[PDB]
RNA sequence: CACCUCGAUGUCGGCUCGUCGCAUCCUGGGGCUGUAGUCGGUCCCAAGGGUUGGGCUGUUCGCCCAUUAAAGCGGCACGCGAGCUGGGUUCAGAACGUCGUGAGACAGUUCGGUCCCUAUCCGUCGCGGGCGUUGGAAAUUUGAGAGGAGCUGUCCUUAGUA
RNA sequence: UAAACGCUGAAAGCAUCUAAGUGUGAAGCCCACCUCAAGAUGAGAUUUCCCAUUUCUUUAAGAAAGUAAGACCCCUGAGAG
């Protein structure tokens, strides 16, 4: 988990969420692109 | 299980294997069940228990009262006993210390021999200052806090009245049972002065 | 006496501003110490005084 | 002329009222609660002397909280000991000791002084539908259009 | 393209009562009941059910998705139930079930063992591969994943507990 | 910068006593790993507790020795001198280098050099008396609330197994 | 409960830990353990004991004077100070 203040997709698998009202990156093929905003 | 008793003082025992234990030896005459209290009655179930009979004149028309119940003499000492079975007990019956068993683990409740009053070194077991080197600050509490507050935080801890206080001791291991003599013999050492109060109970951490 | 209107007022049907509002529509004159008064003591008159007030904010 | 009215100490006659928190929200609860308790909704109010009515408040656990307040609205108390500061969400104390909730918000409404203490032991706080002041006659007093 | 407005049609014997909330689905299976939302309206025909939203705001499309398809979970588990399939691997790993006890070996210094509850089973077909069996899809899932956090996978060898056929990305570690 | 203090707010370091913040040194939980395992790296949650004994120097700092799970960083008048010390820095003596024609001085060193106060109030630690608690008494009690405690190593086994 | 991981699940036919719904999860928070604690003026509760006296004022929750149960003064002391 990458915790920063930008979080962006890295690859087309990357997919922008909100859970529990924070900005999430999620990707079911890479986990190092798993990103919260923080 | 409870038991009230009597600090006696201390010895030692040998047990088999020829160990030498310190043991504190604690005598309960059989104690009385003075009043049953119940969630009905009173909110909260416990059992009040009586112990070491005392002479007529020195007791009170109310005591003799309350204690007619159980159709005893007056008794010096009553505390109540909880995380007991109340369907057990009954006002009138008798606790002796055969209630314990050799190797029971209880817990020991006495009021620590006072030592009136007393300075911050021995009360809370601060440092002393150096005694030389010109030193002027020997057997002193220390600062009593920073500039800020322009006042002293509670528990800033100073001189004053030690010891008197309830004090329990958890774990003890019951080393024997003498129910001819009223006995119990725990394991180590337990608060209070001779002839003072003690109160055992089964340990409630086991 | 502002307080003490307010609650005769309520007790009426009326908040203290929509009475006072209705009594300077009817011309009504009488200060709050008199009102107050009457709210305390003539429980009637003051009634009949919020009668009026409400009439004129219907019209 | 110096003729205004001033109530007198135990002349007034202080009624009893039942308010049923069900579904109101605690703030608006308590608001109308302190009014009556201190009294401003009779005529013969006094700021110097105690004219208010008595309240029951039921259903205390079935208060409203809007918005996160069920876990976000935080009472601190500090046992004045260094480091000594105690927490408890709204939310938990609605749950498990919802007397306290009402009691601190209507505390918060009546005046600070010996006058609105002695206003603020007037309420009493249930939780649940029942209470044991039937004794006393109270009458219902419905909130919905004073909330 | 809408769940919600999808219909869900009754198989085989299913029946569904109905009330205020606490909507109730009987069948083969067994017996199930969810307390829908009361504003997402459900109309019923002999064999067919459809739910309707007053309106087309955020929160009324996204509740009537979400109460279709719970209603639909529950009649399909009345009907057919649910199961996950579990593959645990390992050089030594196995389990075994005494009714509805599952006791698994893997690589613990102590086996673990955990309790279905009453509407869900463990089968076992073999010491390797274990299948949680249910009516209710989230409770089939819950116990699923905790049987598979007993010990999940892991990625430079494949060892653990997986959901059978589920990928598992594995590192050519050194 | 010069806003309080020059009809005085005592200055470094140490000692005694701590308390707080978390930007966490250890311990606890967790994600990613260029994570095989043992170790780790980075980041996230976490302030409950713990977080050393010496050599040198007035020292803080720092280096070194030897340990530890760790030897955290800061604030509180660089906390704490009506609580202590007074080694250093600012008095009067004396001397060296240096500057000055000089008395003297430091762009520097060196030896020696007075640390007062009976606690009124608040605050803090203990202990009494009065009255209250709605008849007067003797005991036993519930717990609103509050304080205390909170750390951790090594070895054996699981297993020389994964 | 934190971080984190979920299960079910739509908004958004897919996907999705979240919106509704449901769970795991820390020496941390609340309990648990120890002590203080009803001046907790919100002054709580239980058991036992005493008993409705006398005189005068006044309808007074009046006043004073003997007492009961009980407590204390005083005296011998320490396990207390
Ligand atoms: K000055
Ligand atoms: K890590
Ligand atoms: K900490
Ligand atoms: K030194
Ligand atoms: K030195
Ligand atoms: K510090
Ligand atoms: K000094
Ligand atoms: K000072
Ligand atoms: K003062
Ligand atoms: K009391
Ligand atoms: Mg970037
Ligand atoms: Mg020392
Ligand atoms: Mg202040
Ligand atoms: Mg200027
Ligand atoms: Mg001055
Ligand atoms: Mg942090
Ligand atoms: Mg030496
Ligand atoms: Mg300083
Ligand atoms: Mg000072
Ligand atoms: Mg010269
Ligand atoms: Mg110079
Ligand atoms: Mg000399
Ligand atoms: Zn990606």
């Amino acid at each position: 988990m990458k915790v920063r203040p930008s979080v962006k997709p890295m690859c087309e698998h990357c997919k922008v969420i909100r859970r529990k009202g924070r900005v999430m990156v999620i990707c079911p093929a890479n986990p190092k692109h798993k990103q919260r905003q923080g | 299980k409870g038991i009230l008793g009597k600090k006696v003082g201390m010895t030692q025992i040998f047990t088999e294997s020829g160990e030498l234990i310190p043991v504190t030896v604690v005598e309960a005459t059989p104690n009385v069940v003075l009043q049953v209290k119940t969630v009905e009655t009173d909110g909260y179930e416990a059992i009040q228990v009586g112990y070491q009979d005392k002479r007529e004149v020195l007791s009170n028309k109310p005591a003799k009262g309350h204690v007619a119940k159980a159709n005893t003499a007056p008794k010096r000492f009553i505390k109540e006993f909880k995380n007991v079975e109340l369907g057990e007990y009954e006002v009138g019956k008798e606790i002796k210390v055969d209630v314990f068993q050799a190797g029971d683990v209880v817990d020991v409740t006495g009021t620590t021999k006072g030592k009136g009053f007393q300075g911050a070194i021995k009360r809370h077991g601060q440092s002393r200052g150096p005694m030389s080197h010109g030193s002027r600050y020997h057997r002193r509490p220390g600062s009593m806090g920073p500039v800020a507050p322009n006042r002293v935080f509670k528990n800033k801890r100073l001189a004053g009245r030690m010891g008197g206080d309830r004090v329990t001791i958890q774990n003890l291991e019951v080393v024997k049972v003498d129910v001819e003599r009223n006995v119990i013999l725990i394991k180590g050492n337990i608060p209070g002065a001779k002839k003072s109060l003690i109160t055992i109970k089964s340990a409630v951490k086991a | 006496w502002i307080a003490r209107i307010n609650a005769a007022a309520r007790m009426n049907g009326l908040s203290y501003s929509k009475l006072m509002h209705g009594l300077k529509l009817a011309e009504i004159d009488i200060n709050r110490k008199m009102l107050a008064d009457l709210a305390v003591n003539d429980a009637a008159a003051f009634t009949a005084l919020a009668e009026q007030a409400k009439d004129a904010l219907s019209k | 002329m110096r003729t205004t009215y001033m109530a007198k100490a135990g002349e007034v006659e202080r009624k009893w009222y039942v308010v049923d928190a069900t579904d109101v929200p605690l703030g608006r609860l308590s608001a109308v609660v302190a009014s009556v308790l201190r009294g401003k909704n009779k005529p013969t109010f006094t700021p110097h002397v105690d004219t208010g009515d008595f309240v029951i408040v039921i259903n205390a656990d079935k208060v409203k909280l809007t918005g996160k307040k069920a876990t976000d609205k935080i009472y601190y108390r500090h046992s004045m000991y260094p480091g000594g500061l105690k927490s408890v969400t709204a939310g938990e104390l609605r749950d498990k000791n919802s007397r306290r909730l009402i009691e601190t918000s209507v505390k918060g409404m009546l005046p600070k002084n010996t006058l609105g203490r002695k206003q603020f032991t007037k309420l009493n706080v249930y939780g649940g539908a029942e209470h044991p002041h039937a004794a006393q006659q109270p009458e219902v007093l419905d909130i919905t259009n004073l909330i | 393209s809408r769940i919600g407005n999808k219909v869900v049609v009754l198989p085989a014997g299913v029946e569904i009562k109905q009330d205020g909330n606490n909507i109730t689905v009987k069948g083969p299976k067994g017996e199930l009941t969810r307390e829908f939302s009361s504003d997402i309206k459900m109309n019923i025909e002999g064999n067919e059910v459809t739910f309707i939203r007053p309106n087309d705001s955020k929160e009324m499309k996204t509740i009537h998705g979400t109460t279709r398809a719970n209603f639909n979970n529950m009649v399909v588990g009345v009907s057919e139930g649910f199961q996950k399939a579990l593959e645990l691997i390992g050089v030594g790993y196995r389990a075994q079930v005494q009714g509805n006890k599952l006791t698994l070996n893997v690589g613990y210094s102590h086996p673990v063992e955990m309790t279905a509850p009453e509407g869900v089973t463990f089968e076992v077909p073999a010491n390797t591969q274990v299948i949680v069996k249910g009516i209710n899809k989230e409770v089939v899932g819950e116990l699923a994943a905790n049987i598979r956090g007993v010990r999940p996978p892991e990625p430079y060898k494949g060892k653990g507990i997986r959901y059978v056929g589920e990928f598992v990305r594995r590192k050519e570690g050194k």
